[PDB]
């Protein structure tokens, strides 16, 4: 509806998508280091 | 009682499920078609390896949505 619950959702959505984008590359680098 | 617009959140859930399935498929390097949907629908709701753990962060949004839904249903009567 209005800005209230749109914003309260988009903040956590941005946090989750940033976490997904960071964790993928982090675990990829960790796996590459482990299997060097 | 909930989703007054009735057109925003009901398609946001669909698109977020679609992108979750897409990223689960992309994480191949268990089944994307069957298991991903079941785990997504059994994680948000009570009724029901490494890649699953790192994407289990969606439980925050799941519990927030459940709390908001139950609060709205209890306070809109």
């Amino acid at each position: 509806t209005f800005e209230n619950m749109a914003g309260v959702f988009m903040l956590v959505a941005g946090g989750i998508v940033a976490g997904i984008f960071l964790i993928f590359i982090e675990i990829a680098y960790k796996r590459h280091k482990d299997a060097r | 009682f909930s989703a007054s617009v009735w057109v925003m959140m009901f398609v946001m859930l669909l698109i977020v499920s679609a992108i979750a399935v897409f990223v689960f498929e992309y994480f191949s390097p268990s089944f994307t078609i069957g298991k991903a949907i079941w785990l997504l629908w059994g994680l948000v709701f009570n009724n029901s390896t490494t890649s699953k753990i790192m994407v289990s962060v969606w439980a925050f949004f799941a519990v927030i949505f459940l709390a908001s839904y139950t609060a709205n249903l209890a306070a809109f009567m």
